[PDB]
């Protein structure tokens, strides 16, 4: 649980795509959620004014509000404000969900994708399996740390990692179970940069290696911070007094959920 | 987080 | 449960879509399923030939066969058969789930709706609440019965009816637990036919009147029944000989899920 | 969908119960639902008087109204009334749940089961498999029509329903796709009646015949009519006249969910 | 994630268990699962001897094996091995559940209940809002620690807790359940204490369902689960004389775990 | 149901 | 129906 | 977890 301060807003933005095995894009899905947690009654009269990049109105985003939030301020200021104006945010550090959006891109399209993927299967040779090569690309403009890929088999034989024709990040086997399956677990992806992860495992025919799931999550914690889509905050203010400005701060974090090749 | 109410 | 009379084959399809307010569309997603029942066990050694007009290799699509079904059959052939060749079908009319495909299309993109919905709203000028509006259009081949709208509210005066600028429709409110709030159901959508259902429902403000959700279900029995995204069956035959043909009957479904209007 | 003529009460009980193989109550839950249906707004200023057989303050029960509800009118007088006097029902016939309640028994307390379960497996003498029995014994007052047992399984071969040690010579198989595995349904059930089935299906090992689930679900439309654990409405009235009955109807339900033998 | 120097075994119970507001017991039941993870190819021909404590034979825990596990094992000498003897167990670090139980119990009966609960709620006559006590009392050997009570109000005015009564309590960010949240730092074996604090609400019973938060879990070789889950000894499946080095995990958590 | 509002 | 096997 | 094979 991150510490709140005072104000702690916090923009999570989860991503699902599908791949083809030769990393053609079937579809992707990017939702997202604007949380606020307010711990300090002196800031519970307050509104938050998103950045001036944000277009409210995009309607591929289908922006929604919360029941309690003011609708119609949002859409004509960028301001996250209660609909009855007497009223202030509950203040005991609960996650309030004041706005989500949603965003869908169908084959072919990368816009919403931050890490693309290709495989490459071919019986293997000095082992009892497959040789698998995924390769990956990040367009992101930092580092993914602990990169995880699941593949839904169960071997008999230790998975061999075959680090000359994978990246010179470095990879193991995990403990992960939040996905069915043998996990493998990369250190980094570099911003902007390309890889490969290579690989034997044994499986009972080609087809039983997928879906291969990729699980990552990165965040940062930083006034300035903007989502993946480009979603931040310019001030918080007074909800009286939209010239005095109150001190906050904001993480985003963009999460994997069904990110997988099949 | 979308239960909440005031 | 429909009756089977030996081989039944049904191929499944539910339908997600959102609009925004004034027909907008955001998003759609089509996800299907083939099953095969079979209860005579002369019929069970069987393999099912898919219609010439399916491309397989849509990667689109999605195509995923189930793990005891031959893959690289699919793909070459459009054939539908077990991967261990000596094996024959359960034959105690289990549903079978033998190939699934997903298909997603994004903002403005109307290649998957059968039914677009677009609505206008008013104050009312005799309830405290809303005079609404909702236009749909049909583009299907064949009529939608019984289809019903949900508003998420539950007012304290009765829902009025506005028959004068609605289709003639049979209109009116049912019980239909399976969504929230009040349900309208009107009698038929023709074919191709466009129409309109108005009312007047309470509500605190315009905003709480949606998401509104349409409700559909038709199938169709008919050897020849293709669904609606083309899916079909050319023959049946045994599978240890493609020759020898054998009887089947063929149901198609389409089913609404998450078909909303936001 | 029942059809309402103004006031319509449905009392709805799911029962879960397990069993060991050799027929020892593991556990069991029932849970319970009084919902109202309203569809004429002149009756939507009612008040709900329950049965004086019902004991509200029995606290193995966990009785609880709605939010909405007024509870300490409901545990001093037996009424379903309105926690804000001022307001009246929903009377756009929407599924209104008022009350729920909740009880659990414990290993060997037969005390909440309609129907017992015990099995016996065998070897077969033809078939792969085995020569199974279930043996069933009803303490309801009515019958239970078309009970249907799954076995997790899914043969090659044909079941074989022995029908010299079964009770209904009648038993089938049936597809049922709420249950996993093959499904057999048995045509009734006499109230108070103990009974068996008999079939031999193939299976690998003992162990992959089970959990054996059954499915069994009854209703009586009927003003008097009492549900299974004895909930029942003796009149309905108007708020503010308790002197003043309104017409209305009851169905009771009960239904199996999670009702095994492992 | 915890580390497996080899064998690593997991014992977890979830318990779920419901109060009326007074306090009296309206039901139980735990849930457990036995998970193996093993990350040493010469250590997945093993086989795991249960504690001699268990009773795998005790109906009302419906103590079930995983398909792969030899049940008439199982039930013969506690013992958790393949029902395939020419197979292994995954090694690549894997969790495999092998074993589960669960058992439940009825109204009063508090065999399955780690803390018992009673609330007492009325106006608030110093402020605005709801005085509400919470009293608990704890049967676990061990402390537990982090507690946390969760009251599903969203309240305008801050949460007093009432220093007197309770001292160490906090509202904390919980977003498992829905509402308000005050963590309590420690519950001692055996002990019994009260929260007591004040919050406002609508209207009394808007204050139900309060529900519990709690988990706690050791690292030991010889621990034993709450309802006694312990294993004995690791040791190869084709020499029950060569005993292999593992360690173990135990863990309970709650679940559904409310006043109502 | 059992969100139905007054 | 994707659970079934044989 | 509960849906591992050999």
């Amino acid at each position: 649980v991150p510490e709140n301060n005072g104000i702690l807003i916090s923009i999570k933005e989860v991503i699902n795509a599908e791949f083809s095995r030769d990393g053609t894009i079937h579809s992707s899905e990017l939702k997202g959620v604007l949380e606020l947690r307010i711990n300090d009654h002196d800031l519970s009269h307050s509104n938050l004014k998103l950045a001036d990049s944000i277009d409210v109105r995009d309607k591929s985003f289908q922006f929604k509000t919360h029941p309690n939030i003011d609708k119609q301020s949002f859409l004509s200021t960028k301001l996250i404000s209660l609909r009855d104006k007497s009223k202030a945010f509950p203040a005991n550090d609960q996650s309030l969900g004041v706005l989500r959006w949603r965003k869908v891109a169908p084959a072919e399209d990368d816009s919403l994708i931050p890490l693309t993927l290709t495989t490459a299967v071919s019986p293997s040779e000095s082992q009892q399996g497959f040789d698998v090569i995924i390769e990956y690309e990040s367009v992101l403009e930092t580092e993914l740390a602990d990169v995880i890929f699941t593949i839904p088999v169960f071997p008999q034989e230790p998975v061999d990692i075959n680090t000359e024709s994978s990246t010179c990040s470095d990879a193991e086997v995990v403990n992960m179970d939040q996905e069915m399956g043998t996990s493998i677990k990369i250190s980094k992806i570099a911003a902007n940069d390309a890889g490969a992860l290579a690989f034997t495992i044994e499986a009972p025919y080609e087809d039983a290696l997928y879906p291969m799931t990729v699980s990552f999550q990165e965040s940062t914690r930083d006034k300035l911070a903007k989502s993946f889509t480009g979603m931040a905050i310019q001030s918080v203010v007074m909800a009286n007094d939209h010239d005095q400005e109150l001190p906050y701060d904001v993480i985003t974090s963009l999460k994997s959920d069904e990110y997988l090749v099949q | 987080d979308w239960n909440w109410e005031v």
